[PDB]
This record gives structure tokens, sequence and C-alpha cells, in this order.
């Protein structure tokens, strides 16, 4: 519900912004126009800290004594079944770090979040998206007011920066995973009071490589060749894990690639390769192919012939992803499978290679077996069974699983009884944007522009996703007089 | 150095909506902008809208009964509903007058096509500058930032669709 | 989600390029 994208151009004497945002905010977070524009991704910028409690004697103990809460009696008001309401009471109670809730099993932890004290999170945005220089875009976004994510910029006059963004809490010890689960909540060892600002984060602008990127890593290869390295940073700030093969791909596709048209850059966006499959079906077939059941040979046959595309017609991507999820886990994210594992050193280019060949192939005849009972056979169309359904239109699907390696991206259900699935999250805003004059623009919207029932704006653009046929983006005066379709006046009168 | 293109200067409030029912809000200065595009979204988006604002409010438990209760809980326990108001307050009076208008826009494409909006979330309505401003606080600060899932000890992402 | 940002000196033309691309919840 919450995470529903709108698209929207908005246009005053002294401002023009065009994009996609969250429904009910009144800024646009994917914003351009003709002068610059951002996107987002989620860095998971550990804002909050969750502390364990130790309870005693009715307080919690702190610096070795006894402290009682701050306990305020609230209450609300809950509907009944009968359309009437009941008051019920609700405590407050809070210690030094913050609000105390309990879980289930009987822990008591107090969640302390940075940044409370900036109100203008909107404000910011809006500074930012009608910028008339990067020098002001810069000077909005260090009111570090936006208390996360990922941010991408470019502009007419050259500038691409990309930002580690957000309101991450100064300490004096202990690294992200440190952090990230529960502190102790019995000293103020722990308790954080101040706040980074913006020259303290992770940032590259206009870097030799020409380009930035992020696709959800960590912030060490934001650019190739790369401008920093964690040690230049805080460990609490973001993560050293292994870059997914969809990062990987996404480094590859900017820094191989030279003399870019849009026509190009938009190409190399529906990139949607088994990256798994180049690092693991070199040792998978061979180790395949000495095993004594037929139907396993057979499997490493239609494997190896595959081109280890995410196309429609793929006759093997299925298999091979029931494979993947027993040799990566669930997720896809698994590292104790490969030979050789994931460096920094080689960051797009780990892991690689199958540790243990024969545990390799018993996952896979347990995958075939999988497959047969999800999809009806072990080489079933990858488009068949997946498929966009929105309304009464129903298309075939391709590309898939990021963790895979696939960079444009489609997260496919668990198939139904007939082993048909369709996406439950992915591609939703994408446009590519140019900053020739006047700016040159392409997008699509997964799942339309409205939600309302008996809405025709809700399945009719779905079908273009599926041929990847992306609609000019019209900001020009006379571009929008030539494709209105409605027009409602209005007044406002405050 | 070459200039970009010259910028249009609207002379009259309109949305001019194309083929695939995207908004071209025509605003002859900011306020009016923001009207019109709470109106849009209104009416693209009006209904999830308006139950998101609830939510902000902290009312859902009130509105919709027990399934929006352990947000509530989230959300008056965190200081939300309040602390929004606070913000609100805090804005600089001219992003403040955006913030209304937008808001304002929401509650006269509900007032307009009252046959639009979804008998159970009507009781919402009129939404204010506040509402905006605490629906972006609970979304970045208490859903991106501080999850109720990561304090309570629980897991799987919402699931109301 | 994915973005990239790419410099004139990358390109043909010479004017910068922007992908924007949210990763979100269908909700179908």
């Amino acid at each position: 519900d919450y995470f529903t994208l709108y698209e929207a151009h908005l246009v005053t004497p002294d401002f023009e912004i065009y994009g996609a945002t969250q429904i009910g905010l009144p800024v646009i977070r994917f914003a351009f126009n003709q002068r610059m524009g951002i996107t987002n991704t989620v860095n998971g910028m550990v804002g909050a800290t969750n502390y364990r409690l130790t309870l005693q004697d009715g307080g919690y103990l702190y610096d070795g004594q006894v402290r009682p809460f701050e306990r305020r009696q609230a209450s609300y008001r809950l509907r009944q079944a009968d359309g009437t309401t009941v008051d019920k009471p609700l405590e407050i109670r809070s210690s030094v770090h913050g609000p105390v809730f309990e879980r289930a099993d009987g822990t008591a932890v107090a969640v302390r979040v940075a940044g409370l004290d900036r109100p203008g999170m909107l404000e910011q945005y809006f500074d930012m998206i009608t910028a008339d220089s990067f020098d002001d875009y810069e000077a909005a976004l260090a009111r570090m007011q936006v208390p996360t994510f990922n941010i991408v910029y470019a502009d007419r006059e050259g500038t691409i920066n990309y930002s580690f963004n957000g309101v991450a809490p100064k300490r004096a010890e202990g690294d992200i995973a440190f952090w990230q689960g529960l502190v102790p909540g019995d000293s103020s060892r722990y308790l954080w009071t101040e706040t980074h600002p913006l020259d303290d984060l992770p940032r590259v602008t206009n870097p030799p490589g020409g380009f930035v990127q992020n696709s959800n890593d960590p912030p060490w290869t934001p650019t190739w060749p790369v401008t920093y390295t964690p040690k230049d940073f805080p460990s609490y700030l973001a993560p050293q894990t292994p870059h997914s093969l969809r990062a990987q791909q996404s480094v590859r596709l900017m820094s191989e690639n030279d003399d870019l048209t849009l026509e190009r850059f938009m190409a190399l966006q529906l990139s949607h390769r088994a990256v798994m499959a180049d690092r693991t079906l070199p040792d998978l077939i061979p180790a395949a192919l000495i095993d004594p059941d037929p139907e396993v040979q057979a499997a490493a046959r239609l494997l190896a012939a595959w081109d280890r595309e995410f196309t429609s017609d793929s006759r093997a991507a299925l298999l091979f992803e029931e494979w993947a999820r027993l040799f990566a886990g669930q997720n896809f994210a698994g590292q104790a499978g490969f030979a050789t594992p994931w460096s920094l050193d080689k960051p797009v280019s780990t892991p690689y290679g199958v540790r243990d060949p024969k545990a390799a192939v018993d996952q896979l005849r347990t995958a075939i077996a999988n497959t047969k009972r999800k999809y009806g056979a072990i080489d079933r169309p990858f488009g068949d069974a997946s498929r966009m359904i929105l309304n009464d239109v129903n298309v075939p699907g391709a590309a898939g699983y990021g963790n895979l390696g696939s960079f444009r991206v489609f997260t496919w259900s668990d198939p139904d009884e007939n082993g048909v699935r369709t996406p439950v999250h992915g591609e939703t805003w994408v446009a590519m944007i140019e900053f020739s004059t006047p700016v040159r623009a392409y997008g699509l919207m997964s799942y339309g522009n409205s939600r309302q029932p008996g809405t025709t704006h809700y399945s009719d653009q779905i079908e273009r996703v599926s041929r990847a046929d992306f609609r000019e983006l019209l900001l020009r005066r006379e571009q929008v007089e030539a494709a209105v379709q409605e027009r409602t006046p209005f007044n406002f009168k405050p | 150095p070459q200039a970009p293109i010259a910028a249009y200067k609207p002379r009259s409030n309109e949305i001019l909506w194309d083929g695939y029912g995207v908004p071209h809000i025509y605003g002859v200065d900011a306020p009016s902008a923001f009207y019109g595009y709470g109106w849009a979204q209104a009416r693209s988006h009006g209904d999830n809208i308006l139950r998101l604002y609830g939510e902000a409010r902290g009312k859902g438990a009130e509105y919709w009964g027990p399934d929006y209760e352990q947000t509530t809980v989230w959300l008056l326990t965190n200081g939300v509903p309040e602390r929004a108001q606070q913000w609100y307050a805090q804005q600089s009076p001219d992003f403040r007058a955006n913030l209304d208008a937008f808001a304002a826009g929401i509650n006269a494409y509900a007032q307009q096509n009252p046959d639009d909006i979804s008998p159970d979330v009507r009781q919402v309505l009129p939404v204010s500058g506040a509402d905006v401003v605490a629906h972006a606080h609970r979304l970045m600060n208490f859903l991106y930032v501080a999850s109720p899932g990561r304090t309570l000890g629980e897991g799987d992402p919402p699931d109301l669709a | 989600s994915n973005s990239w940002a790419v410099a004139p000196g990358k390109t043909a033309n010479g004017n910068a390029l922007l992908l924007q691309n949210p990763h979100l919840s269908w909700t179908t």
C-alpha cells in the first residue's frame, strides 16, 4: 500500500519537476526536469538502535543504578465488529534511550531513532529537485533532513554524484553488525547523541570512470576505478559483505561500455543475465554428466545448451532457478557453495566455481523433482510460467531474480497450481533521461498510474513493459498539448 | 555555454491529463501546483492515501479495527502523530502553505467527487497539512529507518493487498 | 533498486544520462 508509486508533472513560473513518488508524498523523490534529476535506492542507513534493557525493581539498570521509567497513560479507540468503538488504555514507558516495547519472548527493548529533530524532509527533497545548480543541490542535501537512501544526481552542466545519504549516529566503537543487533541498554557507553554531517559519508562526484551506480550493494564500488575504500569511513556506516551478482553486472555494464547513446543505455538496462550460471555451470555440468541417472544427464544437457539469459523462450531457466534455490538458499545470496569466495579485490568476478560438485549434483537431483512439481516439466518455457497479469492483460515475462544476476528485476512469486507465477516486487517506475537541450526521456510504470476501481489506467502499460516499449516522457508544453485527453481546470483560494 | 529552453510560464491553473492518466499540473504559483497535485493524487490513489493518512494520525484502530491496531500502538508509542504536529508548525511559512494547498487539493477532489471515495475512508476527511507531514514522517523514520519488525523481533514485510 | 548516472565524456552526444529504477512491491 505504502510503497505504490505515482507519476506526475508540475509546472509553475518558477519551477518544473517530472517523475515518480510514493503516493501521499507532496514532492517527487524520483525527479528530473530540463536542468537536472535524481534517483534513490535503499541503503539501509542504520539510523536507529534497539537496546536490550535489564529490568530490575520496577525500573531498569543503568550505569550501576536502578533508574525509573518515564511513564504516561494514553489511550486509543478500537473499532468493534458492530461499528462502535471502545476505549483501550495504552501505557507509554520510556527510558533515556527512547520508548520501550516488550517482545513476545519477554525481552524489554528501547528504540532510539535519530533525526527526530529534522522537520524539513519534504522541503529538503523539494529544494534538491528544483536546485538551480549542483552547489544548491548539495547545500540542500547537506541539511541532513532526509534520514536514509543512496541518492544519485545528474545535470545538463555535466555533473554526476552518488551520495550514501542519511542520518547516522556518531559512535566511538562497534561495527555495523553490532549496531544492528540488540545493543546493551545498561550503560551510557552506548548512548549516542550526535550524528554525522554530509562530508563524513561516502560520496563520489565526477570520478575518472565517468559514471556512478548503486544496486543496493554496499557503497564500496559506486564507480570504477574506485575513489575510496572501506577503511576511509567508520565501520558502522555500511556492511562489507559480498556484492550481489546484479550489482556486479551494474558495474560491468557501465564500466565496459563507452560512447553511450540514450538508446544503448536503455538496452543495457534490460540486462537479464543468469550470472550465477556463468559462475557455476562450468563445474556443475561435467559433474552432473557423470551421474548414472538419465534424468540428471538430460538436465545437465539442457542447462549446457542454455545461453544463460532469462528470456521468455528459455527452457532451462526455471530448472536453473530451482537448483540455485538449494545451492545458494531461497534468497540466492548464500556463499558457502562457491569454490572461490567473494573478494573486494575482484569485486565483479567473484565468487566463482562449485566447492563440492558431488553435493551440487545431489542438489540438481532434488531440483529436477522440485521443478517438475512446481511447473509440470523440467523444460517449460520461462515466459509461459512467468506472466505479468493485471486485470485482463496477460503477457509473457522475461528477466528475473537480482541475486542470480538479472539487472532488470522481477521477483517472481511462487507458482499457483498450474505453474503460473507473477511479479511480487521489481521494476515499477523505470526512466532514462539524457540531459540534452531539450532533455529526452523515456519511461514506464509497470502497474499504471491509478488503482481506483474501474480505472483504465492500471493495466494499460504492462503490455508495453513486456516488449520494453518505453513511453516518451512529455515535459514541453507543446508535447503535452498534443497528448492531452482530459483538462481539469481548478482554482485554489487559501 | 548554451542556456536551457525557455521555462513555460503558466497563465491559468489546469491539469492536462494524457492518455496514460499522467497529470501535467500547471499552477500560476507554488501553492496552486501543490493543490493540483493533491487533487490528482486523490483522483488516482485517493482511497489508499486516505487510509495511510488515517494510520499516520494514530487512528487506524479507531477507523478500521484490530488489523490496524499494532501499527497504531507502534506509532502512538513512538509519538508519531504529535511529532508531526510539531514538524508541521516548524515548517517555513512558504513551504507550510504548499503543504496546506496539497491537503486542500485532496479535500477538494473528495468534495467534488464523493462517489469516488470509499465509504470506510470518508471519515478520514478532511485532511490537513499536518497529516501530510505525518505520513512522510511515519514512512521515513518509522518504516524505512526504524521498522516495527526489527524492534519487536518479528520479520516478514507488510501484508495488506 | 538500480541507479546509473553517466558523465558527458562517456557518451557520444556529450550529455549526462540518468536511470531511475526503484524496485518496490507490486501488491497486485
